[PDB]
């Protein structure tokens, strides 16, 4: 174990290559970080040598994931979102989701309606397929019966259970919301 | 989901720092940590942290109370407190916590501006009284009061005196004095959730998701100076005497701090 | 916020009555709205109220050095604001086009004017002078400031009165509105604005126009006045066309309007002292 | 250079 | 008057002025020698980085707010804001400022430009924001480093760190080359300088002088001068560093 | 087996009964004329 | 009374949604609200309204005491006010003081109340706003004048509640005791009973 | 907190809880009510007022009228509108609320591709709301579910639109109203009213139009007065 400093050099080209976190000069790496280096070693016997501030070290959410989310603002054409946890590993760097109209349901309908869907306020999980590329939007899919809204508050402050498919109630007083229920 | 992890922690009697709901955090200060000022007090409560200098000049009063040495506060919120705060002029906290500090010094009358008159209708004394945040952990106003109170009685001026050949006047910074301060005013914080639960001394996210917040100035001899209640949802004089004992507590802690502080110099 | 847009229908329509000569509410081109004249408690406030457009004026002293330039003649400071009540737009800093040409406007007319004695409000020639400022706030915008602005500026400055002084070589001695009378002010003259508003390019012009008329115009006239025909500013604001019997022409009619609204000010004021002869913190007039 | 102790913000 | 601040007086001239006497002169000492410097990196919380560095009576803190989102085009950017506390300095100025504290900002981000590495930060704005607690002598190269710190501790990428130093000329009949200086050596001085560089590429990053007077040797001697400071000062940092990690380390 | 015992609404037409907006009187848009005629019964 | 003659007055202004003239003795406030409106992404914030209050008075600029105030009754109104219904939209209270007699703050937020009404906003419980001097001798006095202010060692505004009388707001000048807060606060109340009857008087009046 | 029977008549203000009688029977909240558990809280001050449907079981229903300006996006209600611009294929009409609404070139009777409607900025439009809500933006539409404009679409022009009080229309548009009734016999015009407290109206000359809008921002308080005078100069125009 050894930390590092944005300008001591590392080692040779012919001792390793950078893999992040550094940059090259002539005949040698040097770092670019305060943080914790690393030499991993693959099959072919030549090191990558990597820099990394382990406090956020690194997390990616990939497309076959399973990641919840809250929704914020919502349009007759999609809804957004803000990552929260994507498994179960919180991540303060809170990234921003889409949910797309028609990617909402398996049955793919466009009788869809995100009003009787989602609503501001409540948390859902999902599953992204689309990276982005100019502000990293994730678009994220429920198109699957035991995904999407999970809790959700009533229309003040009553959070409310899953009864059906497209119904969600509230325990206190009797009233039928609907929403895309998961499970 | 914050709200609801919180009141978890509440039902336990608890918070998730490790607070008995009733107490607070770690008080330091420093006194004279800096020369190019005449008084300087530094105060942090575990993460929250103050600073403040207080310069001495000379000015000429009004017209309606010659006799009168100003006092001047200004709080200052960088932006390298919190992100919330954004380079440029002073927002609308920080103006608040000004106009609060400056109540505080009118009505609790630690000073007499009487006692910084030098020639009166032609010279006063104003101390110039410059807080700075940089860590808005939580409970600002307090650390503010504090450490305004901890410089101000650093803060020890020269003597100056008059000619009449030259009608000007000259000062000693060979010889000083003292400021004398009558009363010590201590403000204790609270906030107010939904209907009765109040918590003493609320960090920044325990502020963020509160219903109302509060804020009590006790002097020592069992009286106040400001209660400082914008909005909330609501209170009784039941919720509210409590509040005063642990004020009147806490004056006591942080006067013996500031005591033993003092006299360790 | 934003003001909500204008249709093309009532655009059509207002031009139509124009044409026809047609006003809304009913008056004719040459006339204005029922101007109302309420007086405070404390001398120097006025709230003029023409039609729907309320106007709040305020008139304040203090005492302070003056300005090397002119060490005998005192001071004056207006100020206009214009209130998030008028009308959502007038959020704060963003339209201060309308505040900048209102403003001096103002000052022009009243200051350059010699309409009141700079130089009687002088107690100490180099060291201490008086200053009066006068704060108009815009509380309802519907159609004509100018002229509320003026009238409120007028009544106040007409209605406002000093703290005595009495003065010995340099000794300099105020006193209270309750051990002395208070001083009023020295006016030669009132001067108060008159608005008019112009249509298609100069075929059609307005008197005291409403806030669509001010919507569907494309130039503004404004001209000053007093009741002994003294033009005291003139300004052509809109990017318009106009000539010269037009001025002529709206010049005189600004003088019987701005004779009236002085006839009426003056009643205004003297009832105001009448009731405070009699018991009664108020003072109302109405066109 | 040597170093010192912080007057003003200790640990 | 300002309509956001306290109602205090017009004008308030200090008592410094009005005094009587021929202030005290330092004399004599090793010109080639440094002050202890006490810097410490992850003082504050809620900023992604901080540092803070006390050299004398210099005390000076920094923040970094990071990334906020507002190729050549796609380059990220960092604006600075330094300020000096109004408790600082013989004399008070009001917290705004708009004569000194802008040229020093101007300082900090064309010495802190180029160590910095923005094609990994685009569409970014970096906010460092400065504090000078305590002025006592070096200012502006106490800034630079408080400011690369205060980067390396957030983890922003560099090339290498920034250690700055300031210089002053003596004088006297002979005058000699005066190094990390006191705010009395440097109210009575002719010339000061300050250098900035990054010491592994050797690569000066932000320079600035000003003289009574001089000559080219003259500011050249100087400049080397403070090349070898800023080497000698480097490790100071490097270890503040190397402990701020362990301690994130200890925390989790 | 339960259902909501109030409900929340927001419209002055279940609340109130209103005639139909766009009308005529004598002769202005016989088309509006028998649109009164339709939609006010 | 105990308290002075006061009077109100409701829609007197054409262009803002909801206006009010609250007046008492000599002091004299105008109310004026938008209500639910546009706002930008930088100033809203979901399942709330913005309230934003803006308060000026006659003379010079507003400075750094208004702004505590207006913070006072935006969190008070946000305290009262319901905003769950209307997110995404601002609703503005602008203030002006017409004339300045002491006990300022009881007529502001009175006239605020009363213009949030005019404005049909969605409250969930109307409110009031009393003042009380503390003399040397103790001897207090609801409603005071700005002589009783000057002549007073202690002034306390209260902002009260309709439904259950609790205390939405204090701001205190001067320094007192324990005691007398909890008796003029008790005093309030029934000052605040009576604006309350005052209230719904000029409401009648005006449905009719 | 008592006795919903006995302030059906009144003045209700904010704050007030009222509760009703009951094994129960269905009733429904009114636009001015709020719930709170089993009691109905109220929000806005009003001469409340309740009504109950022909048969029996519906049980009833409560409000308060309540007067005021501002208009908010509510469902099935039948308003005018100006439009503010277009973008692509929708085009956006502002209705006197937080935000501006949305149409679509489909929406009016018999559009398509081929065939666009013409609609041009500052138009004014009497459409009704699909989707009116506090979460998402309001989309109106001017044709009727089946498919035919029963009198929507653009109004047309040669007409004067002026704005009234919500309460004013709310009273106007009742079937016992005594003014529109009048007035359908000194001389005729033809007008919409919307819900949104904007109202339009057309004559064939124009004196005629402007002593109709006057009457009507007037008519909530005329006395007989100038009522009769008002209609006499009808009369002589």
């Amino acid at each position: 174990v050894r930390y590092c400093i944005p300008g001591e050099r590392l080692c040779n080209l012919e001792e390793g290559s950078p893999g992040s976190g550094t940059y090259t000069r002539h005949g040698y790496i040097f770092s670019s970080l305060a943080g914790c280096l690393m030499k991993s070693s693959e099959n072919g016997a030549l090191p990558v040598v990597s820099v990394v501030r382990e406090t956020e070290s690194q997390l990616l959410p990939d497309v076959g994931a399973i990641v919840t989310c809250k929704v914020s603002s919502i349009n007759s054409r999609f809804a957004k979102v803000h990552i929260l946890y994507v498994g179960s590993m919180p991540l303060k760097n809170s990234f921003r989701g889409t949910i797309r109209k028609e990617d909402v349901r398996a049955t793919e309908k466009d009788k869809v309606e995100i009003y009787k869907s989602f609503r501001p306020g409540d948390i859902v999980l999902a599953k992204v397929i689309s990276l982005g590329d100019a502000q990293s939007n994730y678009l994220l899919t429920t198109a699957e019966n035991e995904l999407g809204v999970v809790v959700a508050h009533s229309e003040s402050g009553i959070q409310m259970v899953p009864i059906s498919w497209c119904e969600m109630q509230c325990p206190k007083t009797h009233t039928k919301e609907f929403r895309k229920v998961a499970r | 989901e914050p709200l609801e992890y919180y009141r978890r922690f509440l039902k336990e009697n608890c918070r998730p720092d490790g607070r008995e709901l009733g107490e607070f955090r770690t008080t330091t200060v420093n006194i004279g940590s800096i020369s190019t000022a005449d008084g300087s007090a530094l105060v942090k409560l575990g993460n929250t942290t103050v600073i403040c200098g207080v310069k001495a000049e000379f000015a000429a009063p009004s017209t309606d109370a010659p006799d009168k040495g100003y006092v001047v506060p200004n709080v200052d919120l960088p932006p390298l407190c919190s992100s919330r705060f954004r380079s440029g002029p002073p927002g609308e906290e920080a103006q608040v916590a000004s106009q609060f500090i400056a109540d505080v010094i009118e009505n609790s009358q630690i000073i007499q501006k009487e006692d910084l008159c030098i020639s009166p209708g032609k010279l006063v004394w104003v101390l110039y009284c410059d807080l700075i945040c940089l860590d808005y952990d939580g409970n600002i106003l307090d650390a503010c009061t504090f450490a305004l109170l901890a410089a101000l009685k650093n803060v020890q001026l020269p003597e100056v005196t008059i000619n009449e050949e030259t009608a000007l006047a000259e000062v000693n910074l060979k010889k000083k004095s003292y400021l004398n301060i009558r009363t010590h005013p201590v403000a204790t914080s609270f906030a107010v959730f939904d209907d009765t639960l109040l918590i003493v001394d609320p960090t920044g996210e325990e502020e963020h998701l509160a219903t109302g917040t509060l804020t009590i100035v006790m002097d020592e001899e069992g009286k106040l100076c400001c209660l400082h209640k914008p909005g909330g949802s609501g209170l009784t004089g039941a919720k509210l005497q409590d509040c005063m004992s642990r004020a009147v507590t806490r004056h006591k802690e942080v006067k013996k701090l500031m005591d033993e502080v003092i006299k360790s110099m | 916020m934003k003001e909500t847009p204008l249709s093309n229908c009532e655009r059509r329509f207002l031009l139509r009555a124009i044409e026809e000569k047609k006003r809304l509410d009913g008056r004719q081109t040459y006339d204005y709205r029922n101007i109302r004249i309420s007086f405070g408690t404390d001398y120097g406030c006025c709230i003029v109220e023409l039609g729907k457009t309320r106007v709040l004026g305020q008139v304040s002293c203090e005492l302070v050095s003056p300005k090397l330039n002119r060490a005998t003649e005192g001071i004056l400071f207006f100020n206009l604001e214009l209130s998030q009540m008028a009308a959502p737009a007038f959020e704060p800093g963003r339209q201060s086009d309308l505040l900048v040409k209102l403003n001096r406007l103002m000052e022009r007319c009243l200051r350059n004017s010699k309409c009141i004695d700079t130089e009687s409000l002088c107690v100490v020639a180099g060291e201490k002078v008086w200053q009066i400022r006068v704060d108009l706030h815009l509380l309802n915008h519907d159609g004509n400031i100018i002229d509320a602005a003026s009238i409120a500026a007028i009544v106040a400055l007409c209605h406002f009165r000093r703290p005595d002084v009495s003065v010995q070589g340099d000794e300099v001695t105020l006193y209270t509105p309750e051990e002395r009378d208070p001083v009023p002010l020295s006016i030669h003259h009132m001067p108060i604005c008159v608005s008019f508003a112009f249509f298609q390019q100069g075929t059609y012009l307005l008197v005291d126009p409403n806030e669509r008329e001010e919507r569907v115009m494309d130039g503004l006239l404004v001209i000053a006045m007093n009741k002994h025909r003294e033009i005291c500013t003139i300004q052509s604001s809109g990017g318009i066309m106009l000539l010269k019997d037009q001025v002529l022409r709206c010049s005189k009619i600004a003088g019987v309007k701005v004779a009236e609204i002085t006839e009426l000010i003056l009643k205004a004021l003297e009832n105001d002292q009448k009731v405070r002869k009699e018991g009664g913190k108020f003072g109302f007039a109405e066109s | 250079p040597v170093q010192k102790q912080a007057s003003l913000f200790p640990d | 008057g300002d309509h956001r601040r306290i109602r205090g007086p017009e004008e308030s001239q200090p008592p410094q002025l009005y005094a009587a006497d021929e202030e005290e002169a330092p004399g004599t000492r090793d010109p080639t020698r440094l002050r202890p410097v006490y810097a410490r990196a992850g003082l504050l919380s809620q900023a992604k980085g901080s540092a803070y560095l006390e050299a004398g009576g210099t005390k000076v803190l920094c923040a970094v707010s990071g990334p906020r989102q507002a190729p050549a085009a796609l380059r990220g950017r960092l604006l600075c804001d330094f300020r000096r506390a109004p408790f600082a300095g013989r004399r008070r100025r009001a917290p705004p400022g708009g004569c000194e504290e802008r040229e020093l900002a101007l300082a900090l981000q064309e010495a802190l430009e180029p160590a910095v590495r923005l094609g990994r930060y685009p569409r970014a704005q970096l906010e460092v924001s400065a504090l000078l607690l305590e002025d006592g002598g070096s200012a502006l190269a106490a800034a630079l480093t408080a400011a690369a710190l205060a980067l390396a501790d957030a983890g922003v990428e560099m090339y290498d760190l920034v250690v700055g130093c300031g210089l002053s000329l003596a004088p006297g009949p002979a005058p000699t080359w005066l190094l990390d200086p006191t705010r009395l050596e440097e109210e009575r001085a002719a010339a000061g300088l300050t250098v900035a560089l990054m010491p592994v590429l050797n690569q000066v990053a932000g320079l600035l002088g000003s003289g009574e007077g001089g000559l080219t040797e003259s500011w050249a001697e100087a400049v080397r001068l403070g090349l070898e400071g800023c080497q000698r000062l480097y490790p100071v940092l490097q270890q503040s560093l190397v402990r701020a990690a362990r301690r994130r380390g200890a925390a989790a | 087996e339960k259902e909501s015992f109030i409900i929340e609404e927001q419209s002055f037409l279940l609340c109130e009964d209103l005639l139909y907006g766009r009308m005529s009187f004598r002769g202005f848009n016989p088309e509006v004329e028998k649109l009164m005629l339709q939609m006010n019964a | 009374c105990s308290l002075r003659h006061f009077a109100c007055e409701q829609n007197l202004l054409s262009r803002p949604d909801g206006s009010a003239s609250f007046l008492q003795g000599d002091t004299s406030v105008l109310a004026g609200v938008y209500g639910p409106a546009e706002v930008k992404v930088s100033k809203e914030i979901f399942n709330k309204a913005t309230l934003e209050v803006i308060l000026r008075p006659k003379i010079g600029l507003p400075g750094v005491a208004e702004k505590s105030r207006e913070r006072l009754i935006r969190n008070t109104c946000e305290a009262v006010v319901l905003g769950t219904l209307h997110p995404r939209t601002s609703i503005t209270v602008v203030l002006q003081v017409v004339s300045d007699a002491g006990s300022l703050l009881a007529c502001c937020l009175n006239a605020a109340c009363m213009a949030l009404v005019d404005a049909g906003v969605p409250m969930r419980a109307l409110f009031c706003g009393v003042a009380c001097a503390l003399d040397s001798d103790g001897t207090l006095v609801l409603d005071p004048t700005s002589k009783q202010e000057k002549e007073a060692r202690a002034v306390l505004t209260f902002a009260l509640d309709s439904v259950e009388r609790k205390l939405l707001m204090s701001s205190t000048k001067g320094l007192y005791s324990d005691t007398e807060l909890q008796q003029c606060l008790a005093a309030a109340q029934a000052a605040s009973q009576h604006v309350f009857r005052f209230y719904r008087e000029s409401l009648q009046r005006r449905y009719s | 907190a008592r006795a919903a029977r006995t302030v059906l008549g009144q003045v209700v203000l904010p704050g007030e809880e009222l509760l009703l009688p009951e094994s129960r029977v269905r009733v429904v909240c009114g636009p001015g009510l709020r719930r709170c558990g089993d009691r109905l809280l109220v929000t806005k001050c009003g001469r409340l007022r309740h009504k109950e449907p022909g048969s029996g079981s519906g049980g009833g229903v409560y409000w308060v009228d309540s007067q005021q300006k501002r208009y908010v996006p509510v469902k099935g209600d039948h308003v005018i509108g100006i439009v503010t611009a277009k973008s692509g294929d929708i085009f956006k009409v502002d209705v006197g609320g937080s935000e501006p609404a949305s149409l679509s070139y489909l929406s009016f009777e018999g559009a398509t591709k081929r065939n666009r409607p013409n609609v041009q900025v500052g138009d004014l439009i009497y459409g009704q709301f699909v989707v009116a809500n506090k979460d998402m933006e309001p989309e109106m539409v001017c044709i009727d579910s089946c498919g035919r404009a029963n009198g929507m679409g653009v109004i047309g022009q040669d007409g004067l639109l002026f704005k009234v009080t919500l309460g004013l229309i709310r009273k106007l548009l009742a079937p016992d109203c005594e003014i529109i009734q009048e007035v359908g016999k000194l001389h005729p015009l033809e007008i919409v009213f919307g819900m949104n407290g904007r109202i339009w109206v057309k004559a064939k000359t124009i004196q005629q139009t402007l002593i109709l809008a006057n009457i009507l921002e007037a008519c909530e308080h005329m006395t007989s007065d100038q009522r009769k005078q008002i209609f006499s100069r009808l009369a002589e125009s």
